C-alpha cells in the first residue's frame, strides 16, 4: 500500500 | 561503436495499454484484440488483502463494476474471467493496434524491456533481467501494476511479464501473461522472501565481449582455463555455474572477437580474484550481469524491427 | 521504488522513421508532414568525404536522385533543399502518423532518448546526456545516421538531435533538427577532437537525491559545506560549476527529502575527495551524471505521456 | 567509414  | 543498456522500441506495446478501474482501485491492462488482461488484485479492497479469496471476490463482481478506458474511449466490458493471477476482461471492441504477438515464459538470466505505465499511459522504457531468484530490479510506483515486459523477435512481440508487486526488500515480482508468478510468490500482502540471488555468469561474459568489441581490452590476459577450474572459483563468489550450453551461446561473440570462451573465463577469474582494481569497463566499476549474449549480438549488429 | 536509466516511450518517433538512399548511401530520415529530414552527407560519395562541395553536390542532384522508403511504400520526392547540415526532401504525401512535434536545441547537461535506427527501422531506445564537450556517449553503427534524440512533454515530441558521426575516441556528434552541429564539429571526414569532458555536477547531486528517496543513505553525513569551499575540491577535478537555475531545479528533491541543496553539495565534496570505499549507490560504484533533476522527478513521480 |  506493495501490491501496485 | 558504444554500448548502452538499450530497450526495445515500445510503440507496438504502447498502443495496447489501457486503464482498468474497479471500485477505487486503478491500474493498467493490456488490450489485445477483444480482451484486456490485468492483475486480478484490481478486484480487492484492503479488507481483502490480508487473505483474499479471489474466486469469491470475482463472484461478487459484474461486468459493470469494471471501467476500462482507452485514452478517452470507454471500452464496455461484456465478460470476465480469471486465469491464475490475471483477470481477462472481454470487451465490445477489438484493438486495431494489436501487434503480432505471443505469450512466453522467460527463464532466469534472460532480459526484457519494461514499459512502465500509470493510468493506462506510458511513463518510460527500460531493460530488466529475470534474476536467478525470480525477482526483477525495476522502477515501479503505486499504480504501475499491469505494466508489461516484452521482447520483440523478428516482427512479433513476445510478452513475458506483467507487474504485480514490490517485495519488502524493494525488488519486484510479477507473472507471465497466463497469470503464473515467476518464483515462489503470491499476490497477497503477506511476508514474502525471495531466494538468495546469484550473479548471471554467462551475461558477465557477454558484457566482457561487448567491452572488447568496443575497444576496452585491459582485462584481457594470455591465460586460458577449464570449465571445472573456472566454476570452482566463480561459485565461491556467488556466480552461477557455467555450463556447456552457455559456452555454446557465447559462440557468436567468441567468433566475432577471436577470444575463446575459456580464454575470456580466465579474464573473469582474475577480475573476481583481484577486483576491478581501480579501472572501469564500458563506464562501470562493477561487473555487469544484465546483458545476455543475444542482447550483445542485437546491439552490436544493429538488428531492427 | 527502484531507480533505473529510463527512456521516453518511442512510439510517436517510430512512425516518423524512413529509409533515405542516394546512390550507394543509405541512412534514416525523419518524415514529418510532407518533409523527410536527414543528414546532408547522404549526397556524398567516395572522395567527397574530404572537402565536399555541398552546394555543388546538391545542384548535381535531381529530386529524382533520392529514393525514400516508408515500409513497402516508395515515396515521391517533389522537392529538395538544404538547411545547414540537414537535407529536406519534400514529398507528395504528408505523414499520417505525424505527431505533435517541435524542434528544440538542448543545452549541455540535459538528457534525451535516442531511437537508434537502421534502414528506416527502429533497433532500440536509450537515454543519454549532451556532454559539456557537445558529444554524446551513444551506441551507433554505420547506417545509424538520421537517428534522432527527443524528449516528450505531454503529447508533444521535442526533437533535439539527429545523428551524423562518430569521433576517433568512439563518442558521437550530431545536429539539431535545423541542421546546426552541437559543438565545434563539421560533417567532413577530417581530424576533429572534443574539449576535455567534464562531469555534470548538478546531475550527480540529482542522483544522490534519487538514492536517498530509494533508501541508499550511507553517504549522508553530519557535515555541511558552502558553495565555494565545495567548488575548491571540485573544479580541481573537472566537475562543472553550479548555476542559479541548477539549484532552483534541485529544490523539489531537497523538498522531497528534507536535505538542503547546499548540504548534499557537501556529501558530494567528500565522495570526490575520498571515494566510495567499496560501497555502492543505486547499484553503481561510480558517481553517475546522466540523470537530470527533472529526470529524477519524472521517474519518482510517475509522469506519463 | 565515421560519418554514419
Amino acid at each position: 500500500f506493495x501490491l501496485f | 561503436s558504444g554500448f548502452r543498456k538499450m530497450a526495445f522500441p515500445s510503440g507496438k506495446v504502447e498502443g495496447c495499454m489501457v486503464q482498468v478501474t474497479c471500485g477505487t482501485t486503478t491500474l493498467n491492462g493490456l488490450w489485445l484484440d477483444d480482451v484486456v488482461y490485468c492483475p486480478r488484485h484490481v478486484i480487492c479492497t484492503s479488507e481483502d488483502m490480508l487473505n483474499p479469496n479471489y474466486e469469491d471476490l470475482l463472484i461478487r463482481k459484474s461486468n459493470h463494476n469494471f471501467l476500462v478506458q482507452a485514452g478517452n474511449v470507454q471500452l464496455r466490458v461484456i465478460g470476465h474471467s480469471m486465469q491464475n493471477c490475471v483477470l481477462k476482461l472481454k470487451v465490445d471492441t477489438a484493438n486495431p493496434k494489436t501487434p503480432k504477438y505471443k505469450f512466453v515464459r522467460i527463464q532466469p538470466g534472460q532480459t526484457f524491456s519494461v514499459l512502465a505505465c500509470y493510468n493506462g499511459s506510458p511513463s518510460g522504457v527500460y531493460q530488466c533481467a529475470m534474476r536467478p531468484n525470480f525477482t526483477i530490479k525495476g522502477s515501479f510506483l503505486n499504480g504501475s501494476c499491469g505494466s508489461v515486459g516484452f521482447n520483440i523477435d523478428y516482427d512479433c512481440v513476445s510478452f513475458c511479464y506483467m507487474h504485480h508487486m514490490e517485495l519488502p526488500t524493494g525488488v519486484h515480482a510479477g507473472t507471465d501473461l497466463e497469470g503464473n508468478f515467476y518464483g515462489p510468490f503470491v499476490d497477497r500482502q503477506t511476508a514474502q522472501a525471495a531466494g538468495t540471488d546469484t550473479t548471471i555468469t554467462v551475461n558477465v561474459l557477454a558484457w566482457l565481449y561487448a567491452a572488447v568489441i568496443n575497444g576496452d581490452r585491459w582485462f584481457l590476459n594470455r591465460f586460458t582455463t577449464t570449465l571445472n577450474d573456472f566454476n570452482l572459483v566463480a561459485m565461491k563468489y556467488n556466480y552461477e555455474p557455467l555450463t556447456q550450453d552457455h559456452v555454446d551461446i557465447l559462440g557468436p561473440l567468441s567468433a566475432q572477437t577471436g577470444i575463446a570462451v575459456l580464454d575470456m573465463c580466465a579474464s573473469l577469474k582474475e577480475l573476481l580474484q583481484n577486483g576491478m582494481n581501480g579501472r572501469t569497463i564500458l563506464g562501470s566499476a562493477l561487473l555487469e550481469d544484465e546483458f545476455t549474449p543475444f542482447d550483445v549480438v542485437r546491439q552490436c549488429s544493429g538488428v531492427t524491427f
